[PDB]
DNA sequence: GCTTGACAAAAGTGTTAAATTGTGCTATACT
């Protein structure tokens, strides 16, 4: 809607959208702006906001200036950034294996008091990656994404806790700062032990100030009368030896030990975020620390209101670390500027001690600048980093919520199990802000989330969320973006409310939440802000999942989450009952092609469409075709547009690889049958017409890339060849002069793809070998044989191959003279075992397929493509399955409402000039604004054509089909209809694995396990009870000894079994051996024993 | 064998210790930095664990199954199946 | 309490002396490897520098007991190569870890043994085995209680030595250099090869996690077409096997014993009530329920 | 100089990243023994054994010594002489005679699938 | 335990054991719930000496050794985790748990392992102690009968 | 815990065994669960009618039949062999431990019934909604109840007394004694 | 039946030059 281009898809919804889809990569974008300070950005804080905006970059940059040293005699000041026109293009930087950056230059000052002089010198910082269009970086090669940390923001948070021992309540209060030691009430840096009031004198305020400013506190004047401490500098010392045990102590150091531990900027750093939390709530000094002590003393007394000397008044209550208001989102731009930051300290103490030891006036700002550590950090953070991630790309959907999504992990904030489960339970603060539906269904439940649809970040790490406020029952256009802490402040409206005319509250009374939250009502007359509409708390996966509000959350989360793993088909068809987020999420996720001036076509091939703009300017756009993905799906792009078209600005020129007609197709619409089939589709299995299989419906392809290197060996130089030391000249018939396997052909496990030889060492042939040798008079070569070959049950075309020469120019690491990549690709048909699912959560295996002849197919001698099992269905909580099984069958043989006398009244408040629609047209229901059950009945009866005249599909959604094998029809009406099923990543060929015998682990002889390697299945401590449990001692015994780590026994066992013989006696598991071995390196004796024959030996 | 009857755990005196090493390693170092050999008397040093390659010295006078169990006067290495170099044992002896 | 230990020290042989070490040993090199990968870099096991720290320091020591030195100096030694020994056998025990690149602390002898990734619960109560396999299962409703779909590809691999010796027995293949790549390249002939050795020899079907002993029951194998196993619907209920996707694993007894429990003790059909409540599992479920109600 | 350089990694790093395994047992070990190998080996050895058998107590002697098949160590042309009484020269002639009986097709045939 | 006896703790811990499982509509034979209870209750504290006071020793190898031809103790209730690690086989208590604790007092106690447990079996490679790898089994001899023989 | 326990004789003889209810005062109905405790044991001692009868002669299988003629004589309890009371040196004894649930007969010789045990308890654990796992490991734990409950430690009557917050239970023994 | 002399390639030895490797050392004052 309101897209130039846009399908016609008609919307059961019943309000009016006040507020269009924010740009859903801004989170991504924006950030990063910050941080490099583009005018793009410039210009946003100056319109509204700040007047002197600070790219991250300069931020930073304000921390180091200027460089001084103890003498403060010399001081090197750094300003004005500057970056540089890109290195390379991105399709350039992926293929070269390169990362993409932009240089950064800088403007550094020396400046010595004594001789007063200036040199200023132009410094090279390094290449700083750069943010692609889509919100990514290409890092070696590789794009990846770098997604944003849930912490808990700098500030003073209460807690009340009861204690079991006093049966009491008690207060405890922590700061945490942006860096410096924490402190708890005194408990400080993990020391306790500690009397609060001592250290109110360890500042040197007299006791009498503590009576004045304490006053109505109790537990204030008592315990500074419990405190034996006597003197300002006595409680200084009290305090000294428990944090510096070991160290006496002097007055110089006593001193500035507190004020060098937080008053000082350099050890103790005042946030941002908590300069501005605290400032408000009550960089550091007194002020600070003794407000803490007031709150904390009215807390415990039970006053709501707390004023002290020169201060605001604010209200004393706990607070709470899991709400929105003291919980904060660091973006990529500040994950990136901590790295920079932690880079230039480094860099800091090499400037500093680098002035000591050089001569003075010989050093300049690039003798004593060094950025090694500088661009370690940034090079060390895309790699290796937690939040730096491949980005996930099955398709469009996949990658466009990897990207959005927001996390608690990683360095800086709770990790793995030390997170307690009160912080994965839904907040009433996450509405409109983090979706609840969208989570991992494993161990980090909770702890990840997406960013929700018209959610939008702070510039202070605070997301806010879009609201209409309502001014005396009456909701204006004003839209104003809120954080959690202001919300809680108002009341907030319904997004769906009865619409008065020119706009008014016409409901009696209206649904409202509190600060509770709390849901309560009234007249209307008290609402201050209302919804921008339904769906606020639903993400982009979650609202595109049709007649959400039908299904379990359980299964819900199953369905979004199986979203993002489904796969790009050949043909990519859109679904039939969709959302309204098909199209707007296609077109934000990059792998479509949108034109950004209007004009005209002036050619289209497959390689590039060129459009001529009203301008007389000329755009033009390089399709990706067949360009294998991070995790092997196929971005094929296909022109949607023709020669003489016309075209608007933001239009789709282009389908990506999911998407059709600029809308996501996740899947395939198909003919579905709930009946009960002859056990075939049983425990949530799933049957298939053949005709899925002959039509290439389900069909989609897949690329591998497979590599191998030249380099330089000690005995000589690695060489890419087509001569191979002991092969059949029929092995290399595929090779070309090179080596390398030639483009477009086949290729099968253990196939050769390039020849490769390295040199060998003295070669010592057995006799029997040189025997042989003389007799076919094939001299022994003096090389061995490293070749490149197809893995273990693998197969395909060759596509492209990929060659890097040393001779060429070209670049390698050193060693490295030639490297050659080569791609397999493969039409992979629907398969049984491959796993398939709709939106709503279920899923499961193909079980069967049969051949079009037998299958229930319809009075017409239709067959249904799929039948899904009626027993799964109720249990499981999901029944918008069934719902768009309906609509899907509505949606495809069109329908028309009745127009004898009026409008039925199930349409009474219901669908505009829905009332008739053609064959095959597409539906959208709106999550939360979408069909409802009166209108589906009211259309099941509708048009009926097939060819002739007849109605295939009663009112009740059922049908009578016929069996395909016996012949004759299913005794009770079947409900059949069209439902939208997606393909997913988990693929019978990759999960299929089988082993005989394979490679051993070095120091353990076991066979090592995963596919890579060809290995073994892990027999482990739980199977091995099942085995006792039977009382199954020699196939036990067998698994666990001639099986994996026997080393004369399982070699014993093949001959055995290849001569016939019987299996022979097991050995002594290796692994065994290898556990005597440890335990005497421990100094532990083990000596095994005979009966009367003491010690043996294993040898 | 696999048959044992018990399988016992005690203090290792420094003399245990001696008597299970082969040898005394008395240098850090683990290999040779151009040629990749192990350094003699550190870490991996053939003469103290055991070859690298099967009847095989590491100077390489004898280099044929002919003569195992015999030890080559000029790199003082043991001549017999790499395999011992899993099964043996160093010390350290300290000051 | 004390008396425990100085109880323990009289009755066995055992000097008390034996806690301070004059002498440290050396472990095996393979098993503290240092290789080369693919691509000629270095990798090794972090006990090397852990013994390279110790003799270090224990040489350092030689170094400055010879010239005499204030023992300041020396002191600080001994203290020195106490702790690297400690370090080697137990790192993190006392004080931080030895830590390498990237802060991470290094892997002390201790740490071979302890944990789910030591040698006890990783390469001893467990480990990786030869002839098994495993894929997606599909309902084999079509299948007798003591069979199951094997996919012919899958078959193939398990048996190969079995097959090998076969079609060398049969003229099919001269010599075993040619059985070998006869199996490897799938010459059609192999095929009816495998149906024969296959015959009434047993498998091992597991599906993790294992909870009671029927979550591994023995099935007569079938070779089936596709890349996919038949599972009987009936045995569902023991393994708690749903077709949403799960994988099995397939094990091959080979001696006859293995064989022999195989068919006798852990057969699919001679397992039907579950060894709790006695009651019966393979009973007839969902489906077949309203199927017969 | 710049592979010199490099410094070596650890084998105890976790790189599976929610793979839980480490490095180290990753790491095939390529001096194992395979059983296919040294069972065809012995078959091998065997049928040599034979072919040997057609050869004549001395022609067949003369390649055992030459080659050192039976005691794994290889002697020249003038030891094999010594023990057989002969100059080096006649057993330089006696090797290129049973050598073309070798290349007989009859003996020939059976060994040629032992390439390698 | 102290009140009623051991016999009766027992029958009170299979009880309480069996209620839990019954809530929830599950149904576990008692016998397999004894078997564990069996287990905690197989050893008894020495109030006086051969053996120390304190000490939680086997009832089995604490009766025939008090005796001693020509030392009281009471019955020790204690929980699994604990009861498993008193076990005689020192490296079936070093697999399970607290290793390095394991092997410093096996080490300083000088313990010898007879490997009579199914556990210290699979570690070394044998044929645990039960089932097929019994005595009796294993041992069993076959050879077709005379008439049988003669039949060809 | 429980690995080692497998069966290693067919009878220790000891006559000792526990009292089964199987059924209480009705009517005036089987116990509850007679199918967890009293089915698939082995009688310990004969079961005697109401004087000498002797319905159900000792070690007898108790199975489905022989509870519905046990109670036609009306015996409201039973005494059985159980792995408790079991005296075998090594293991325990194919008597005492009754039928194979597996099986349905009396267990083979080589079953190994702890780790049978173990398994048939933990394997439902994943339904125990968690009264639940928290309270079975306090159990077998043999941890002190997380709220401590007292018993009575001797016969006689009670007197009960309400400090407001708190409770007194005195009992006066029918000693009487202290 | 297989041997003899001429002969050249291949294999060892001894002698030397080049390279690689170890160690000592550096004096404004600096804790
Ligand atoms: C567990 C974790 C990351 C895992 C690697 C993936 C998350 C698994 C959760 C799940 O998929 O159910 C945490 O990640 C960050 C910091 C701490 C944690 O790291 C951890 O605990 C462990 C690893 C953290 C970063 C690893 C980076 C590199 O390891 C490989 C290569 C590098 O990037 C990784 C790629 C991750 C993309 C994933 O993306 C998901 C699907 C697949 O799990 C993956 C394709 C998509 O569903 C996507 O929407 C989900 C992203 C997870 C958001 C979490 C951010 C916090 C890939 C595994
Ligand atoms: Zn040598
Ligand atoms: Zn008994």
């Amino acid at each position: 809607n309101s897209v130039p281009g846009a399908p016609n898809r008609v919307s059961f919804a019943k309000l009016r959208e006040p507020l269009e889809v924010p740009g859903l990569l801004d989170v991504q974008t924006d950030s990063f702006e910050w941080l490099v300070g583009s005018d793009r950005w410039r210009q946003a804080a100056i319109d509204r906001g700040e007047e002197n905006p600070v790219g991250g970059l300069e931020e930073v940059l304000a921390e180091l200036s200027p460089i001084e040293d103890f003498s403060g005699s010399m001081s090197l000041s750094f300003s004005d950034p500057r970056f540089d026109e890109v290195k390379a293009s991105v399709d350039e930087c992926k293929d070269k294996d390169m990362t993409y950056a932009a240089p950064l230059f800088v403007t550094a000052e020396f400046i010595n008091n004594n001789t007063g002089e200036i040199k200023s010198q132009t410094v090279f910082m390094g290449d700083f990656p750069m943010m692609t269009e889509k919100g990514t970086f290409i890092i070696n090669g590789t794009e990846r994404v770098v997604v944003s940390q849930l912490v808990r923001s700098p500030g003073v948070y209460f807690d009340e806790t009861i204690d079991k021992s006093t049966e009491k309540t008690l207060h405890s209060v922590k700061v945490i700062p942006g860096r410096g030691a924490w402190l708890e009430f005194v408990r400080i840096d993990r020391k306790r032990r500690q009397p609060v009031t001592v250290l109110l004198k360890a500042l040197g305020w007299t006791n009498e100030q503590i009576v004045e400013r304490f006053g109505f506190s109790e537990i204030m004047m008592g315990t500074l009368e419990k405190d034996t401490t006597s003197g300002t500098d006595e409680a200084l010392l009290d305090i000294y030896r428990k944090l510096r045990p070991g160290e006496p102590p002097t007055k110089e150091s006593a001193q500035t030990l507190l004020e060098n531990l937080f008053f000082k900027e350099k050890r103790y750093d005042l946030a941002r975020v908590g300069r501005y939390k605290v400032n408000k709530k009550l960089t550091l000094t007194e002020e600070d620390v003794v407000a803490t002590i007031e709150y904390l003393v009215r807390l415990h007394e039970g006053q709501t209101s707390m004023t002290v000397p020169g201060g605001v008044e604010v209200p004393v209550e706990v607070d709470d670390i899991d709400h929105f208001g003291n919980r904060r989102l660091r973006t990529v731009g500040e994950l990136i500027q901590n790295q920079i930051r932690v880079g230039l300290s480094r860099m800091e103490r090499v400037v500093r001690e680098r002035m000591t030891t050089q001569d003075v006036e010989a050093i300049t700002p690039q003798t004593l600048i060094n950025i090694r550590p500088v661009v370690a950090a940034i090079k060390e953070f895309f790699g290796t980093s937690q939040l730096s991630q491949f980005m996930d790309q099955n398709n469009p959907l996949s990658g466009l919520t990897h990207k959005r999504r927001l996390s608690a992990l990683g360095p800086g904030g709770l990790s793995r199990e030390r997170a307690g489960l009160e912080v994965r339970d839904v907040h009433p603060s996450h509405y409109g802000r983090m979706c609840p539906i969208e989570t991992p269904e494993g161990p980090n439940i909770g702890l990840i989330g997406s960013l929700s649809v018209y959610a939008r970040v702070n510039p202070f790490g605070f997301i806010e969320t879009p609201y209409r406020k309502v001014e005396n029952g009456v909701v204006t256009d004003q839209i104003d973006y809120l954080t959690a802490d202001e919300e809680d402040r108002h009341v907030v409206a319904q997004a769906n409310s009865p619409t008065d005319e020119n706009g008014r509250f016409t409901e009696d009374r209206v649904m409202v939440r509190k600060k509770g939250g709390e849901v309560e009502f009234v007249s209307a007359d008290q609402v201050d802000y209302m919804d921008v509409s339904p769906r606020q708390m639903v993400s982009v996966a979650t609202a595109m999942i049709p007649f959400l509000e039908h299904d379990d959350a359980n299964r819900a989360l199953m369905g979004a989450n199986m979203q993002r793993q489904a796969v790009p088909l050949v043909r990519s068809e859109a679904p039939l009952v969709g959302t309204g987020m098909e199209l707007r999420a296609a077109i934000d996720a990059g792998d479509v092609v949108v034109a950004d001036k209007t004009g005209v076509i002036e050619e289209v091939s497959a390689d590039y469409i060129t459009v001529m703009a009203d301008d007389g300017t000329r755009q033009s756009y390089r399709l990706r075709k067949f360009a294998r993905s991070n995790h092997g799906t196929c971005a094929n792009q296909r022109p949607i547009v023709d020669a003489g078209q016309r075209v608007e600005a933001g239009q789709v020129i282009a389908d990506g690889p999911c998407t059709q007609n600029g809308e996501m197709a996740l899947g395939k619409n198909l003919l579905v049958a709930i009946m009960p089939w002859e056990g075939h589709n049983y425990e949530d299995a799933i049957i298939l017409s053949n005709r899925l299989v002959e039509e290439d419906v389900l069909t989609s392809i897949h690329i591998e890339e497979h590599e191998i290197d030249a380099r330089d060996t000690k005995l000589g130089a690695e060489e890419i060849t087509r001569d191979i030391p002991n092969v059949s000249d029929e092995v290399l018939a595929d090779l070309d002069e090179r080596g390398i396997v030639r483009i477009g052909a086949e290729v099968r496990d253990g196939d050769i793809l390039v020849g490769k030889v390295t040199p060998k060492g003295e070669t010592e042939l057995t006799p029997e070998e040189r025997l042989l040798r003389a007799i076919f008079g094939e001299k022994a070569r003096e090389v061995r044989d490293t070749s490149l070959k197809v893995p273990h049950g693998e197969s395909g075309k060759v596509i492209g191959i990929r060659v890097f020469s040393r001779e060429d120019d070209d670049e390698l690491p050193a060693g490295v003279n030639e490297l050659v990549r080569v791609y397999v690709a493969q039409k992979r048909k629907i398969s049984d075992g491959d796993k398939l699912a709709g939106r709503h959560g279920n899923k499961g295996v193909i079980g069967k397929i049969l051949p079009v002849e037998d299958m229930p197919f319809l009075p017409d001698g239709t067959p249904v493509d799929i039948i899904l099992n009626t027993h799964g269905v109720p249990r499981r909580m999901n029944i918008g399955q069934i719902l768009e099984t309906h609509l899907g069958w509505v949606a495809k043989a069109g329908w028309n409402i009745d127009v004898a006398a009026g409008v039925p009244d199930w349409a009474s408040k219901l669908p505009e000039e829905l009332y008739s629609a053609p064959a095959d047209s597409t539906v959208a229901t709106p999550v939360f604004d979408g069909a409802q059950e009166g209108e589906l009945a009211g259309l099941l009866g509708s048009t009926l054509p097939n060819r002739d005249g007849e109605v295939m599909v009663d009112a009740d959604g059922k049908s009578t089909l016929f069996d395909g094998r016996s012949g004759e029809p299913f005794p009770y009406p079947v409900t059949v209809g069209y439902m939208y099923i997606l393909k997913l990543h988990h693929l019978v060929d990759d999960k299929i694995h089988a082993r005989s015998t394979g490679p051993y682990s070095m120091i353990t002889q076991q066979p090592l396990g995963g596919k890579a390697q060809f290995g073994g299945q892990r027999f482990g401590e739980m199977e091995c009870w099942a085995m006792q449990a039977y009382g199954a001692a020699y196939t036990l015994q067998e698994l666990l000894t001639i099986k994996s780590d026997d080393t004369v026994g399982r070699v014993k066992v093949y001959e055995a079994i290849v001569k016939g013989e019987n299996i022979p006696e097991p050995g002594i598991p290796e692994s065994f051996k290898v556990l005597l071995k440890e335990l005497q390196s421990l100094c532990l004796n083990v000596e095994v024993l005979s009966s009367d024959g003491a010690a043996i030996e294993m040898r | 064998v696999n048959f044992f009857d018990e399988l016992r755990i005690g203090l290792a005196t420094a003399d245990d210790i001696r008597n299970w090493s082969y040898g005394e390693v008395k240098k850090p170092e683990t290999i040779n930095y151009r040629t990749l050999k192990p350094e003699k008397d550190g870490l991996f040093c053939e003469k103290i664990f055991g070859p690298t390659r099967d009847w095989e010295c590491y100077c390489g006078k004898y280099k044929r199954v002919r003569f195992k169990g015999i030890i080559c006067e000029r790199c003082g290495v043991e001549v017999t199946r790499a395999k011992v170099r899993r099964e043996r044992m160093g010390h350290i002896e300290l000051a | 309490k004390r008396l425990k230990v100085v109880a323990a020290f009289q009755q066995s042989g055992n000097s008390p002396m034996g806690m301070v070490l004059d002498a440290v040993p050396v472990i095996p090199p393979e098993l503290r490897p240092m290789v080369q990968l693919d691509g000629g870099r270095f990798a090794t096991s972090d006990l090397n520098d852990l013994y390279r720290r110790v003799i270090n320091r224990n040489n350092r020591l030689k170094r400055l007991i010879d010239l005499g030195a204030p023992e300041i100096i020396v002191n600080n030694e001994k203290r020195m190569l106490q702790e690297s020994v400690d370090a080697l056998f137990d790192n993190g025990r006392r004080g931080r870890p030895v830590t390498g690149p990237g802060n991470r602390p290094l892997k002390s002898l201790s740490d071979l043994l302890k944990g789910k990734q030591g040698r006890f619960r990783q390469n001893l109560l467990g480990k990786r085995v030869d002839y098994s396999g495993r894929s997606v299962i599909v309902v084999g409703p079509q299948l007798k209680l003591h069979q199951c779909g094997l996919p012919k590809l899958m078959a193939l691999e398990l048996f190969k030595p079995f097959v090998m010796k076969r079609l060398v027995d049969l003229n099919h293949a001269q010599n075993i250099k040619s059985a070998k790549r006869m199996v490897e390249r799938q010459r059609p002939q192999v095929w009816d090869v495998l149906e024969e050795v296959i015959a009434e020899h047993p498998v091992l079907l597991n599906r993790a996690p294992t909870l009671h002993r029927l979550g591994i029951q023995a099935f007569e194998p079938q070779l089936v077409e596709g890349k996919a196993i038949q599972l009987h619907p009936l045995v569902c209920e023991a393994f708690n096997a749903d077709f949403d996707g799960d994988q099995m694993a397939v094990h091959l007894p080979l001696s006859a014993e293995a064989q022999a429990e195989a068919r006798i003790l852990m057969l699919s059909s001679n397992n039907i009530l579950s060894p709790a409540s006695g009651k019966p599992l393979a009973m007839p479920r969902l489906d077949m329920v309203t199927g017969l109600y | 100089i710049q592979q010199y350089a490099r410094e070596p990694i650890s084998l105890d790093q976790t790189i599976g990243d929610e793979g839980d395994s480490q490095l180290g047992d990753f790491i095939e070990d390529s001096e194992a023994v395979v059983a296919v190998d040294a069972v065809s080996f012995t078959l091998l050895q065997d049928q040599l054994q034979s072919v040997l058998e057609t050869l004549s107590e001395r022609e067949a002697g003369v390649v055992r010594l030459r080659f050192g098949l039976t005691d794994g160590q290889p002697r020249t042309l003038d030891e094999i002489g010594q023990v057989y009484g002969v100059t080096r020269e006649r057993i330089r002639q006696i090797e290129s005679k049973t050598m073309s009986k070798l290349r007989h097709p009859s003996r020939s045939q059976v060994l040629r699938d032992y390439l390698d | 335990l102290r009140v009623q006896g051991p016999r009766e703790v027992q029958i009170h811990l299979v009880k309480e054991v069996q209620e839990v499982y019954r809530a929830q509509g599950v149904s576990i034979h008692d016998k397999h719930i004894e078997v564990i209870v069996r287990q905690m209750l197989r050893r008894v504290t020495i109030i006086d000496s051969e053996f120390l006071p304190g000490s939680l020793t086997e009832r089995a190898e604490f009766e025939a050794e008090n005796r001693r031809v020509v030392a009281a103790g009471r019955p020790v209730l204690m929980g699994i985790t604990k009861a498993s690690l008193a076990t005689d086989s020192w490296l079936s208590a070093a697999s399970f748990q607290e290793t390095t604790r394991v092997l410093t007092d096996a080490a300083i106690n000088c313990r010898s392992d007879k490997l009579n447990g199914l556990k210290e079996n699979v570690i070394i490679g044998k044929l645990i102690p039960a089932g097929t790898g019994i005595s009796r089994y294993r041992n069993i001899q076959v050879q077709p009968t005379e008439e049988a023989r003669a039949a060809a | 815990v429980s690995q080692d326990v497998i069966v290693r004789e067919h009878d220790c003889e000891t006559e000792r065994g526990i009292n089964v209810t199987l059924a209480e005062r009705g009517p005036d109905i089987r116990d509850a669960h007679v199918e967890t405790s009293a089915f698939a044991r082995t009688l310990a001692t004969d079961a005697v009618d109401a004087n000498g009868n002797v319905i159900i002669e000792r070690g007898h299988d108790l199975g489905d039949p022989a509870i519905d003629a046990l109670l036609a004589a009306g015996i409201t309890t039973v005494k059985v062999r159980s792995v408790l009371t079991c005296t075998s040196a090594t293991g325990v004894c194919a008597m005492c431990y009754g039928r194979s649930m597996a099986t349905g007969k009396l267990v083979d010789i080589g079953e190994a019934v702890g780790i049978v045990a173990a398994q048939s308890i933990g394997e439902p654990g994943t339904q125990l909604t968690m009264g639940g796992l928290p309270r079975v490991q306090e159990l077998f734990e043999a941890r002190v109840p997380r709220n401590k409950a007292p018993i009575a430690d001797v016969a006689g009557r009670v007197r009960l007394e309400e400090s407001d917050k708190f409770f007194k239970i005195t009992i006066v023994p029918d000693d009487g004694g202290e």
